[PDB]
């Protein structure tokens, strides 16, 4: 009765719909995606170093 | 989703405040007077049908 | 959206009261209401303000009926007409309280949606009589090697926890709830405990962390939480464990086994005075009501092992009651000490020396013992009493510091071995199956030769090595959980090749 | 796998106790038991590369 | 809503109106009585009925006359809020007796507002560190945490507060909230011209403090409800403005206290000790409308004055359960001579966790916490026979627990004029640090007094050769 009125009215009358994405944006974490951080390169490239290593490392006692 | 539940909750507590103005307004009318006068006849027929 | 189907639903409540009784408020105040009229009214009936508080009824007088608020008084008012439910106060019960956070009327809190309920039930239900109980003989696993050991837990029987505020209160019955994963998550209803933890007096934020911790561990899917924040009103607090207990009894009824932990009692006891003071009933003893320990005891002697006939039914219990100061002499400790089965004093002293879980094990009984004790862990931990016992006596002495005597450092010795033994890291229980290796060593006097310092690093390191080679022992213990002559002799050999490391 | 990578590993720190010197094999060692701990951990830290289209 | 009324009673600061009229305002709605010291705010706390309710009157009641004519301002009293508050100092009912006159009101919000619920809780695990050492070696704090200090008050109780809004709030930056229910006048002013010294109130400026201060000469009515006063500006901070905040409450037993005056008054069956029956649910409903909810972490500081520092009395034991860490500091302690005279064995956090602080904190700490007890243990045996007749395995302890109390305290800058030592904090990761040493005996060579009211290790180093000349 009053019940229906109430209802009928307020919910009839009344209508919403969702807020623009834009004003979402704001109130949420926006994202633009990682990029790749980093390309790996050559494990210490050049005997320079591996001679040096071989020849230096020994440290045998007698 | 955060936001969009947030939005839901705040959509029903805005529609809230629409239901305080629709209350205002149906207590406003002589709808005051008419439903009274149906909530009278209602109140007749619920007690004479004890 | 949402709000069209709400409003339907609102506008779906129509229909005339024909309001069988009536009464005016008149003296309302402190939240507690006393209304005239209620000519009919049962007692401990639930009560409608009209003002949408609804308020239980405790006290029938021949002028005014006390019915007390669940709600604040700001929404109450002088003259306002109450509407008798006509139903005494009851909760919805059913599987779907399994993970959900409800409050005391049993709205989700945590708001997982509306639980699913397979009935409702009454919050004051009547104990299992002495012809519909069996006794007790299914042990219950706490994975806190020195609470299996020394206070065994089975089911159906009450063992109250008890000692200084908040030494990590909540957490020892925490970890209790946590060993249960193992058991739980497996499939054998026959092991099967669904665990409710009862919070009564705590903050929404201490809850809140509970809840979380549950979730870390992955628990909360089997663990249903009551709870009943300190905000919440008096009379709630009150009815919070009764109504508990009828969530329990759905899973007791059922005969599927189950454990509640009433955390904390000590402040059902503050509300029941709140609620008996200003229902203006004569003040008790030591300003608690005088009728509280049929209160307590009453809900603590619904949790039983029904019989067979019952379905081998089991609600299990674990009070909890803060001491204040310790004070084991004051009334409220004293009623729950006797209501209970068993006592697990937890000791601030030995807390601070670094015995966590703090246990006094001189002021730690369990009353219904050994019969509930796994059959292994009885024969390995068999003289672990007798040695502590000694250590208690040992250390007593050695506090003079006189030269003792070789056979009082014996006992030294193995006892100071013994205590960094049984500690354990909070929030970590351990698994029974290898918690009987480790008792094993330390009764068969292993340990007592390794040194103190490194017991902690042995025993970590044993564990690994069982892991390693006697994995295959470790399978058995579980499997045939009584020791056999070979696999004493089996872990006899393993402990005796572990000494060395 | 990995853990044949590092039963070699651990064999010839091992090994390298046995002959003189083990003055820098140990480093050795070390630098692949670092990075070969980390790709493990990696791999089960490896979430779904993608979200939850499905569902979320 | 204008209802007169006319005043039955005046039974202490408990005035009792029968309204002659049968509208009848609800509980917790408020009443000005209009007199020649202007209104007194009263609030309305029981129906007594017959159209008579009866009201806590939250202004001194000398002079009333019965029957005199009274107004209903209806509802609960509604303070203002908004960042206007920030640099002001208000009274009870909201008057700006900082005297820069009229605050300009945003929202007016009602003194009483229900706890946010279950739901709206997040909780913490922020370390929030204070360069105390004590407090970061044995119990570190958290932001949005509850923090809480037990002991004599304003015997030191006051000025530790003071030490740690030099601290945490310079640091922490913001919204602030200050409220002082019953403290001592002089100590507010002290404090209201430190903190215009100090720059954090700025009245030229803004300030990124709001000040609430209850006099302990204020009547007990009045001291019940300034409590609920500064938590709903806070809650403007928590809620509506949505920025971190801090809290400072000293004392919450002036809270439970004036509570149990009222208590009798107002015709209460009295329970033990004297203590409200009501006093679980007050203090139950302040504490859960301090909180950190997913809208905002408001770091609270809590005192409680301990009545003859017993901690068994309920009023204490009650609060000492909602307090998400506490630091109770003791008058033995005191009388040590360290300050800061946190007790050590008497101090929780749950962020005492080697989850939380790590393993190695913890672990620093299992051990300070080990050995003071080993020599809380030996005092008995310390006091009958001398310490050379214990065991020379605990005379090594012994030595080293003794070194690690008078290591404990630090020098406060707060303190800088009643210590004479300038004050020094110290870093959280250089505590752990110095302590570890200490446990490792590294530095157990040099003198107790040496390690005496001294800072950090690297301090103590210094302080030895000090000691050396």
């Amino acid at each position: 009765n009053v019940i229906q009125d109430l209802y009928l009215r307020e919910l009839k009358d009344t209508k919403l719909a969702p807020s623009t994405l834009q004003d979402a944006e704001g109130n949420v974490k926006p994202w633009n995606p990682p990029q790749k951080p980093n390309l790996p390169e050559l494990e210490l490239q050049g005997p320079e170093a591996l001679k040096a290593y071989t020849e230096q490392n020994v440290e045998t006692a007698h | 989703v955060r936001y969009e539940a947030s939005l839901r909750q705040l959509e029903q507590r805005q529609l809230a405040k629409s239901v305080i103005s629709r209350v205002q307004s149906e207590l406003g009318n002589p709808k005051f007077q008419e439903k009274v006068l149906q909530q009278s006849i209602s109140e007749i027929e619920q007690l004479l049908s004890k | 959206e949402v709000s069209s189907i709400l409003e339907e639903r609102i506008k779906g409540v129509s229909d005339e009261a024909n309001l069988n009784e009536t009464g005016r408020v008149l003296a309302v105040g402190d939240g507690i209401a006393r209304v005239f009229g209620l000519n009919n009214i049962q007692a401990e009936e639930l009560v409608e303000f009209s003002s949408g508080v609804k308020g239980m009824a405790l006290n029938l007088e021949p002028g005014q009926v006390g019915i007390v608020l669940f709600g604040s008084d700001r929404l109450v008012k002088e003259g306002e007409l109450v509407k008798r439910t006509g139903n005494i106060v009851d909760v919805p019960v059913g599987p779907g309280l399994l993970g959900r956070v409800v409050d005391a009327l049993g709205n989700p809190i945590d708001g997982k949606g509306p639980i699913d309920a397979a009935g409702r039930s009454r919050a004051q239900v009547k104990a299992p009589g002495i012809l519909p109980r069996r006794s007790v003989h299914e042990p219950v696993q706490t994975g806190l090697k020195a609470v299996d050991a020394l206070v065994p837990i089975g089911r159906g029987q009450r063992e109250l926890i008890i000692g200084d505020r908040q030494t990590g209160k909540t957490a020892v019955a925490l970890d209790t709830i946590l060993n249960q994963k193992r058991w739980n998550n497996g499939s054998d209803e026959s092991k099967k405990l669904y665990c409710v933890y009862v919070a009564v007096g705590q903050k929404r934020s201490t809850v809140a962390q509970l809840v979380q911790t549950l979730e870390q561990h992955d628990a909360m899917k089997y663990s249903i939480i009551v709870a009943a924040t300190a905000s919440e009103a008096a009379p709630l607090q009150y009815l919070a464990p009764f109504t508990a207990a009828s969530i329990g009894e759905w899973f007791r009824d059922n005969g599927k086994h189950a454990l509640i932990v009433y955390d904390d009692l000590s402040k059902q006891a503050v509300a029941y005075r709140q609620l008996s003071l200003l229902l203006r009933r004569p003040p008790g003893r030591e300003a608690y009501p005088g009728d509280v320990f049929y209160l307590h005891s009453r809900l603590l002697e619904r949790a039983a092992k029904l019989s067979e006939k019952e379905g081998s039914g089991s609600l299990t219990a674990l009070p909890v009651i803060e001491t204040q100061g310790g004070d084991v002499s004051a009334y409220i400790p004293t009623n729950v000490i006797s209501i209970t089965d068993g006592q697990i004093f937890l000791e601030a002293e030995l807390f601070y020396k670094g015995i966590r879980p703090a246990i006094n094990v001189g002021l730690s009984v369990s009353r219904v013992g050994s019969a509930a004790q796994v059959k292994a862990l009885k024969q390995v931990a068999g003289s672990l009493k007798l040695f502590l016992a000694q250590y208690r006596e040992v250390a007593a002495f050695a506090q003079f510091g006189s030269d003792l005597d070789a056979s009082t450092k014996q006992t030294l010795v193995r006892g100071e071995r013994l205590t960094q033994l049984l500690k354990q890291n909070q929030y970590s229980p351990l698994a029974t199956e290898e918690q009987v290796p480790l008792i094993y060593a330390g009764v068969n006097g292993h340990l007592d030769g390794i040194e103190l310092s490194r017991i902690g690093e042995f025993e970590s390191s044993f564990l690994s090595y069982l892991k390693s080679n006697h994995n295959e022992l470790l399978t058995e213990i579980r499997e045939k959980g009584e020791l056999s002559k070979e696999l004493l002799a089996s872990l006899k050999s393993a402990t005796e090749s572990f000494v060395a490391t | 796998a990995k853990s044949a990578a590092n039963k070699l590993d651990w064999a010839k720190v091992i090994s390298s106790l046995r002959i003189t010197g083990s003055t820098a094999t140990q480093l050795s060692s070390f630098k692949k038991r670092n990075d070969e701990a980390r790709r493990q951990l990696l791999e089960l830290q490896s979430q779904p590369t993608e979200v939850d289209f499905s569902h979320y | 809503t204008p209802i007169t009324g006319k005043v039955t009673a005046v039974i202490g600061a408990i005035v009792d109106v029968h309204f002659e009229q049968s509208e009848l305002p609800a509980i917790l709605n408020a009443l000005e009585i209009k007199t020649p010291q202007g209104k007194l705010v009263l609030e309305v706390a029981q129906h007594l009925g017959e159209n008579t309710v009866r009201t806590i009157a939250m202004d001194g009641t000398e002079g009333l006359v019965r029957g005199e004519k009274v107004l209903d301002t209806g509802g609960p009293i509604s303070v203002p809020v908004g960042r206007e508050t920030l640099g002001r100092i208000i009274n009870v009912i909201g008057e700006p007796i900082d005297e820069r006159g009229p605050i300009k009101s945003k929202l007016r919000k009602p003194i009483h507002a229900d706890p946010p619920s279950f739901a709206e809780q997040s909780t913490s695990a922020e370390i929030l560190e204070t360069g105390i050492k004590v407090v970061d070696l044995l119990a570190p704090y958290a932001r949005g945490g509850k923090i809480g200090l037990f002991g004599g008050a304003g015997v030191g109780k006051t000025v530790f507060i003071q030490e740690l809004i030099n601290n945490i709030a310079k640091a922490h930056g913001g919204f602030s909230v200050f409220t002082g229910v019953g403290e001592r006048t002089r100590e507010g002013n002290d404090l209201y011209r430190e903190m215009k010294e100090t720059g954090v109130i700025n009245l030229e400026g803004e300030s990124k403090v709001a000040l609430v201060f209850g006099q302990m000469n204020e009547p007990p009515g009045a001291r019940a409800r300034v409590a609920l006063t500064g938590l709903t500006i806070a809650e403007y901070f928590r809620d509506e403005e949505g920025q971190d905040v801090l809290l400072f409450i000293d004392n919450i037993f002036r809270f439970t206290q004036a509570g149990s005056e009222v208590s009798a008054l107002l015709g209460r069956i009295p329970s033990a000790v004297g203590y409200q029956p009501t006093l679980a649910t007050d203090m139950g409903l302040l504490q859960e409308r301090i909180t950190t909810t997913k809208k905002g972490s408001v770091t609270s500081v809590q005192a409680v004055y301990v009545p003859a520092d017993d901690l068994t009395d309920p009023a204490p034991a009650t609060t000492f359960a909602h307090l998400d860490a506490t630091t109770v500091l003791s008058r033995g302690i005191s009388e040590l001579g360290i300050y800061p005279a946190v007790d050590p064995l008497d101090s929780k956090s749950r962020l005492l966790d080697a989850a939380v602080v790590g393993q190695e904190h913890y672990d620093v700490a299992s051990k300070v916490q080990e050995t003071l007890q080993t020599y809380k243990s030996l005092q008995d045996i310390i006091a009958i026979l001398g310490m050379d007749e214990l065991s020379e395995q605990d005379k090594l302890t012994v030595e080293r627990a003794r070194k690690i109390q008078r290591f404990l305290s630090q020098p406060f800058a707060v303190a800088e004029v009643f210590t004479g030592i300038p004050g020094k904090l110290v870093r959280l990761k250089d505590t752990v640090a110095s302590f570890k040493a200490v446990l490792e005996g590294k530095y157990d060579n040099i003198p107790e007094h040496a390690f005496y009211m001294v800072g950090g290790i690297e301090d103590v180093v210094a302080k030895a050769e000090k000691l050396a000349a």
